[PDB]
Protein backbone atom coordinates (compact mmCIF):
# COMPACT_ATOMS: atom_id res chain seq x y z
CA UNK A 1 0.00 0.00 0.00
CA UNK A 2 1.43 3.25 -1.15
CA UNK A 3 1.80 6.05 1.40
CA UNK A 4 2.75 9.74 0.98
CA UNK A 5 5.01 9.78 4.05
CA UNK A 6 7.16 7.11 2.37
CA UNK A 7 7.00 8.26 -1.20
CA UNK A 8 6.16 11.95 -1.62
CA UNK A 9 9.84 12.71 -0.82
CA UNK A 10 12.98 10.64 -1.45
CA UNK A 11 14.34 9.50 1.86
CA UNK A 12 17.88 8.33 2.45
CA UNK B 1 -5.47 13.39 11.80
CA UNK B 2 -2.71 15.91 11.06
CA UNK B 3 -3.11 19.70 11.25
CA UNK B 4 -0.53 22.43 10.89
CA UNK B 5 -1.49 25.78 12.47
CA UNK B 6 0.59 28.70 11.34
CA UNK B 7 1.01 32.01 13.11
CA UNK B 8 -0.75 35.18 12.13
CA UNK B 9 0.01 37.52 9.24
CA UNK B 10 2.76 40.09 9.87
CA UNK B 11 3.71 43.44 8.39
CA UNK B 12 7.46 43.93 8.88
CA UNK B 13 9.87 46.79 8.25
CA UNK B 14 12.78 46.58 5.79
CA UNK B 15 15.96 45.44 7.51
CA UNK B 16 14.18 43.78 10.39
CA UNK B 17 13.80 40.12 11.20
CA UNK B 18 10.64 38.12 11.80
CA UNK B 19 9.91 34.66 13.20
CA UNK B 20 6.97 32.55 11.96
CA UNK B 21 5.63 29.46 13.70
CA UNK B 22 3.98 26.20 12.64
CA UNK B 23 2.28 24.24 15.45
CA UNK B 24 1.60 20.64 14.58
CA UNK B 25 -1.18 18.50 16.02
CA UNK B 26 -1.92 14.85 15.39
CA UNK B 27 1.71 14.01 14.61
CA UNK B 28 4.97 13.80 16.62
CA UNK B 29 7.34 16.06 14.72
CA UNK B 30 10.31 13.99 15.82
CA UNK B 31 9.09 11.54 13.18
CA UNK B 32 9.43 13.62 10.01
CA UNK B 33 11.00 16.66 8.39
CA UNK B 34 9.14 19.92 8.45
CA UNK B 35 9.47 21.77 5.11
CA UNK B 36 8.98 25.45 4.44
CA UNK B 37 7.78 26.94 1.14
CA UNK B 38 7.53 30.55 -0.11
CA UNK B 39 4.92 31.89 -2.53
CA UNK B 40 5.33 35.50 -3.70
CA UNK B 41 2.05 37.29 -4.47
CA UNK B 42 0.37 35.70 -7.51
CA UNK B 43 3.66 33.80 -8.21
CA UNK B 44 4.67 30.17 -7.99
CA UNK B 45 5.99 28.02 -5.19
CA UNK B 46 9.59 27.79 -3.94
CA UNK B 47 11.04 25.36 -1.47
CA UNK B 48 13.04 27.05 1.28
CA UNK B 49 14.40 23.99 3.05
CA UNK B 50 13.65 21.33 5.63
CA UNK B 51 14.51 20.63 9.24
CA UNK B 52 14.67 17.30 11.02
CA UNK B 53 13.25 18.21 14.42
CA UNK B 54 14.69 15.13 16.15
CA UNK B 55 18.26 16.38 15.77
CA UNK B 56 17.90 19.92 14.53
CA UNK B 57 19.65 19.11 11.22
CA UNK B 58 18.70 21.53 8.41
CA UNK B 59 19.09 21.69 4.61
CA UNK B 60 18.28 25.00 2.82
CA UNK B 61 17.88 25.82 -0.85
CA UNK B 62 20.97 27.90 -1.64
CA UNK B 63 19.05 31.10 -2.33
CA UNK B 64 17.67 30.98 1.25
CA UNK B 65 20.93 29.89 2.95
CA UNK B 66 21.50 33.39 4.39
CA UNK B 67 17.85 34.46 4.64
CA UNK B 68 16.14 31.66 6.52
CA UNK B 69 16.83 29.97 9.82
CA UNK B 70 14.72 26.93 10.71
CA UNK B 71 14.35 25.62 14.26
CA UNK B 72 11.99 23.25 16.00
CA UNK B 73 10.81 22.48 19.52
CA UNK B 74 9.91 18.82 19.88
CA UNK B 75 8.23 19.35 23.28
CA UNK B 76 5.64 21.76 21.89
CA UNK B 77 5.63 20.06 18.47
CA UNK B 78 6.26 23.45 16.91
CA UNK B 79 8.55 24.53 14.09
CA UNK B 80 9.84 28.08 13.47
CA UNK B 81 11.04 29.95 10.45
CA UNK B 82 13.11 33.07 11.05
CA UNK B 83 13.65 35.46 8.13
CA UNK B 84 16.44 37.99 8.38
CA UNK B 85 17.28 41.37 6.87
CA UNK B 86 13.83 41.69 5.36
CA UNK B 87 13.45 43.26 1.95
CA UNK B 88 10.50 43.72 -0.38
CA UNK B 89 11.12 40.47 -2.24
CA UNK B 90 10.63 38.60 1.09
CA UNK B 91 6.97 39.60 1.04
CA UNK B 92 5.09 36.35 0.40
CA UNK B 93 2.86 33.67 1.84
CA UNK B 94 5.04 31.16 3.74
CA UNK B 95 3.80 27.57 4.19
CA UNK B 96 4.99 24.69 6.44
CA UNK B 97 4.42 21.05 5.41
CA UNK B 98 5.11 17.57 6.77
CA UNK B 99 4.22 13.85 6.30
CA UNK B 100 6.50 13.83 3.35
CA UNK B 101 4.97 16.94 1.77
CA UNK B 102 1.37 15.72 2.02
CA UNK B 103 0.01 18.00 4.75
CA UNK B 104 0.34 21.80 4.65
CA UNK B 105 -0.33 24.69 6.97
CA UNK B 106 -2.78 27.44 5.97
CA UNK B 107 0.10 29.82 5.31
CA UNK B 108 1.33 33.01 6.94
CA UNK B 109 1.35 36.19 4.91
CA UNK B 110 4.40 38.44 5.36
CA UNK B 111 4.26 41.93 3.98
CA UNK B 112 7.18 44.31 3.99
CA UNK B 113 6.90 48.04 4.11
CA UNK B 114 7.99 51.14 5.87
CA UNK C 1 18.85 22.39 -9.70
CA UNK C 2 16.34 20.23 -11.46
CA UNK C 3 14.32 22.67 -13.57
CA UNK C 4 10.67 21.75 -14.13
CA UNK C 5 8.90 23.15 -17.17
CA UNK C 6 5.10 22.87 -17.14
CA UNK C 7 2.99 22.95 -20.29
CA UNK C 8 0.62 24.66 -21.05
CA UNK C 9 0.72 27.63 -18.71
CA UNK C 10 -2.95 28.33 -19.41
CA UNK C 11 -5.51 25.68 -20.20
CA UNK C 12 -9.21 26.26 -21.07
CA UNK C 13 -11.29 23.04 -21.07
CA UNK C 14 -15.06 22.44 -21.43
CA UNK C 15 -16.94 20.78 -18.56
CA UNK C 16 -17.02 17.05 -19.18
CA UNK C 17 -13.84 17.01 -21.26
CA UNK C 18 -10.31 15.87 -20.42
CA UNK C 19 -7.53 18.22 -19.29
CA UNK C 20 -3.91 17.20 -19.66
CA UNK C 21 -0.95 18.97 -18.05
CA UNK C 22 2.72 18.13 -18.78
CA UNK C 23 5.85 18.53 -16.61
CA UNK C 24 9.32 18.16 -18.20
CA UNK C 25 12.36 17.86 -15.95
CA UNK C 26 15.85 18.92 -16.90
CA UNK C 27 17.25 15.78 -15.19
CA UNK C 28 15.74 12.50 -14.06
CA UNK C 29 13.53 12.55 -11.00
CA UNK C 30 13.79 8.77 -10.61
CA UNK C 31 15.85 6.94 -8.06
CA UNK C 32 16.06 3.12 -7.73
CA UNK C 33 12.78 2.41 -9.54
CA UNK C 34 10.71 5.22 -7.94
CA UNK C 35 9.72 8.53 -9.57
CA UNK C 36 9.67 11.46 -7.14
CA UNK C 37 7.18 13.75 -8.93
CA UNK C 38 4.16 15.28 -7.11
CA UNK C 39 1.19 17.26 -8.40
CA UNK C 40 -0.57 19.96 -6.37
CA UNK C 41 -3.84 21.85 -6.89
CA UNK C 42 -4.15 25.40 -5.54
CA UNK C 43 -7.22 27.65 -5.43
CA UNK C 44 -6.89 31.38 -4.66
CA UNK C 45 -6.19 32.14 -1.06
CA UNK C 46 -5.80 28.46 -0.20
CA UNK C 47 -2.88 26.15 0.47
CA UNK C 48 -1.64 23.79 -2.20
CA UNK C 49 -3.35 20.40 -2.01
CA UNK C 50 -1.44 17.19 -2.89
CA UNK C 51 -3.19 15.25 -5.71
CA UNK C 52 -0.63 12.71 -6.87
CA UNK C 53 2.70 11.57 -5.45
CA UNK C 54 5.46 9.28 -6.78
CA UNK C 55 4.19 10.15 -10.30
CA UNK C 56 1.03 8.00 -10.23
CA UNK C 57 -0.19 7.44 -6.67
CA UNK C 58 -3.57 9.01 -5.88
CA UNK C 59 -3.53 10.86 -2.59
CA UNK C 60 -6.13 9.95 0.02
CA UNK C 61 -9.30 11.98 -0.32
CA UNK C 62 -8.69 12.84 -3.99
CA UNK C 63 -11.07 11.47 -6.61
CA UNK C 64 -9.95 9.07 -9.32
CA UNK C 65 -10.78 11.69 -11.97
CA UNK C 66 -7.18 12.76 -11.28
CA UNK C 67 -4.39 10.57 -12.59
CA UNK C 68 -0.65 10.81 -13.01
CA UNK C 69 1.74 9.08 -15.36
CA UNK C 70 5.28 9.30 -16.67
CA UNK C 71 8.77 8.43 -15.50
CA UNK C 72 12.28 9.79 -15.88
CA UNK C 73 12.03 13.37 -17.15
CA UNK C 74 8.48 13.51 -18.57
CA UNK C 75 5.32 13.47 -16.46
CA UNK C 76 1.59 14.04 -17.13
CA UNK C 77 -1.46 14.88 -15.05
CA UNK C 78 -4.85 14.03 -16.50
CA UNK C 79 -8.19 15.28 -15.19
CA UNK C 80 -11.40 13.85 -16.55
CA UNK C 81 -14.17 14.51 -16.77
CA UNK C 82 -13.46 18.14 -15.85
CA UNK C 83 -15.90 19.66 -13.36
CA UNK C 84 -16.47 23.25 -12.12
CA UNK C 85 -14.45 22.66 -8.98
CA UNK C 86 -11.35 21.76 -10.98
CA UNK C 87 -10.71 25.36 -11.96
CA UNK C 88 -7.43 26.05 -10.16
CA UNK C 89 -3.72 26.44 -10.66
CA UNK C 90 -1.78 23.13 -10.80
CA UNK C 91 1.93 22.69 -9.96
CA UNK C 92 4.30 19.79 -10.44
CA UNK C 93 7.07 19.35 -7.86
CA UNK C 94 10.12 17.10 -7.72
CA UNK C 95 11.57 15.75 -4.49
CA UNK C 96 14.34 13.57 -5.88
CA UNK C 97 17.26 16.00 -5.50
CA UNK C 98 17.91 19.15 -3.50
CA UNK C 99 16.72 21.76 -3.69
CA UNK C 100 13.17 20.52 -4.28
CA UNK C 101 11.72 22.47 -7.19
CA UNK C 102 8.26 23.34 -8.60
CA UNK C 103 7.04 23.87 -12.12
CA UNK C 104 5.80 27.34 -12.95
CA UNK C 105 2.10 26.47 -12.80
CA UNK C 106 -0.79 25.76 -15.12
CA UNK C 107 -4.04 27.66 -14.67
CA UNK C 108 -7.05 25.48 -15.62
CA UNK C 109 -10.17 27.53 -16.55
CA UNK C 110 -13.55 26.35 -17.70
CA UNK C 111 -14.34 27.10 -21.30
Amino acid sequence: INNAYNMSIRRS
Amino acid sequence: QVQLQQSGDELVKPGASVKLSCTVSGFNIKDDFIHWMKQRPEQGLEWIGRIDPANGYTKYAPKFQDKATMTADTSSNTAYLQLSSLASEDAAVYYCATYGVAYWGQGTLVTVSA
Amino acid sequence: DIVLTQSPASLAVSLGQRATISCKASQSVDHDGDSYMNWFQQKPGQSPKLLIYAASNLESGIPARFSGSGSGTDFTLNIHPVEEEDAATYYCQQTNEDPYTFGGGTKLEIK
